[PDB]
């Protein structure tokens, strides 16, 4: 059984260098023409191609990042490094390292490469945050108005993420749709958190926002304005 | 570089259907081809190595043909556990590319959105800064486009979008757009309007409002 | 360039 885990750093200010290790088992990269490559994946976005390594030592790497990059392996470690230099915000992603087969031998000849067309097995991916930014709580502000009426609070500049919401301190659900938060120019993510209800309700509605990471609990009561 | 380009890029579906998406590269990478699937929060897992040979303990209704420049990745009985994102990669030329993707979700019927615009509340506005937020609320199928416009301009550079996993009781999704502007800029105009097409609206509905009426 | 194993 083959599996792999990256570790580094969660999270990276802009024109730092970033190190990712990729420890894996049930392999050795003194093993006949393996490989282990590093894959990105920005949030909501496709994968992307970066580097890979092979046990006798060739390296390639992507030609968009080639002068930021370098991958490195220690065999008596089972340890794949990969080092990024001068990282900017679209460098935020989920990173990934893989496993690439070597051909199949037979009394070790090679006799079969299909086998090497593939990365067969993936780690868990570790996600990489690039942003100048420090820890900072949310500004909570109101978002207010078939025949359904919509409302919510817009939990404005914190990092980094997470933050939780919900309604009525537990009791609203249905209707509900808290949007994934966008990391914003500035460095600080931004989040929307809505719900829809029957036009005749507008009973309270009051959405209890927490930010752990700045210590920052707000319950803000949200209502159809007009005084 | 060589391009791999994926249709269909997205794809709705119901358990039990056969489903192909197929992969085609700008330049023949014989058979070095791979498939994969990826569940939302999960690393992607390999399917089809090598155009065609299938990885040991995947499920046997997964195939995989062709060489060349064509390729295509068949689940004969999708299963609810298929509903994902799929994606092919080449790895006949460096650097090995991986296509865009194509999403399979749950089908269901066409359902337009439901469209709602927030303005700026007045505590946001003492900060200086005016955000104004636009609601598209379940709609299907997923792909849905919002146009800012302010008295008539088209924006463009100053929203950022997000929208929600497809729901697991009305396979609707959901979109939030928000346009960001000074509270200067705010200022100085009056119409705020939010465009949506999409395919469940005959046409493009637009929802505004116009800053400070009272 | 072509792949580590490619013909």
């Amino acid at each position: 059984r083959i599996t792999l885990k990256e570790s580094g750093p969660p999270l990276v200010k802009p024109t730092q260098t970033l190190t990712l290790t990729c420890s894996f088992s049930g392999f050795s990269l003194s093993d006949f023409g393996v490989g282990v490559g590093w894959i990105r994946q920005p949030p909501g976005k496709a994968l992307e191609w970066l580097a890979i390594i092979y046990s006798d030592d060739d390296k390639r790497y992507s030609p968009s990042l080639n002068t930021r990059l370098t991958i490195t392996k220690d065999t008596s470690k089972n340890q794949v490094v990969l080092v990024m230099t001068r990282v900017s915000p679209v460098d935020t992603a989920t990173y990934f390292c893989a496993h690439r087969r070597g051909p199949t031998t037979l009394f070790g000849v090679p006799i079969a490469r299909g086998p090497v067309n593939a990365m067969d097995v993936w780690g868990q991916g570790i996600t990489v945050t690039i942003s100048s930014t420090s820890t900072k709580g949310p500004s909570v502000f109101p978002l207010a108005p078939g025949a359904a009426a919509a409302l919510g609070c817009l939990v404005k500049d914190y990092f980094p993420e997470p933050v939780t919401v919900s309604w009525n301190s537990g009791a609203l659900t249905s209707g509900v749709h808290t949007f994934p938060a966008v990391l914003q120019s500035s460095g600080l993510y931004s989040l929307s958190s809505v719900v829809t209800v029957p036009s005749s309700s507008l009973q309270t509605y009051t959405c209890n926002v927490n930010h752990k990471p700045s210590n920052t609990k707000v319950d803000k009561r949200v209502e159809p304005k007009s005084c | 570089a060589l391009q791999l380009t994926q249709s269909p890029s997205s794809l709705s579906a119901s358990v039990g259907d056969r489903i192909t998406i197929t992969c085609r590269a700008s330049q023949g990478v014989t058979s070095a081809l791979a498939w994969y699937r990826q569940k939302p929060g999960s690393p992607p897992q390999l399917l089809i190595y090598d155009a065609s040979s299938l990885e040991s303990g995947v499920p046997s209704r997964f195939s995989g043909s062709g060489s060349g420049t064509e390729f295509t990745l068949t689940i004969s009985t999708l299963r609810p556990e298929d509903f994902a994102t799929y994606y092919c990669q080449q790895l006949h030329f460096y650097p090995h590319t991986f296509g865009g993707g194509t999403r399979v979700d749950v089908r269901r019927t066409v359902a337009a959105p439901s469209v709602f615009i927030f303005p700026p509340s007045d505590e946001q506005l003492k900060s200086g800064t005016a955000s104004v937020v636009c609601l598209l609320n379940n709609f299907y199928p997923r792909e849905a486009k919002v146009q800012w416009k302010v008295d008539n301009a088209l924006q463009s550079g100053n929203s950022q979008e997000s929208v929600t996993e497809q729901d697991s009781k009305d396979s609707t999704y959901s979109l939030s757009s928000t346009l960001t502007l000074s509270k200067a800029d705010y200022e100085k105009h009056k119409v705020y309007e939010c465009e949506v097409t999409h395919q469940g609206l005959s046409s493009p509905v637009t929802k505004s409002f116009n800053r400070g009426e009272c | 360039e072509l792949d580590k194993w490619a013909n």
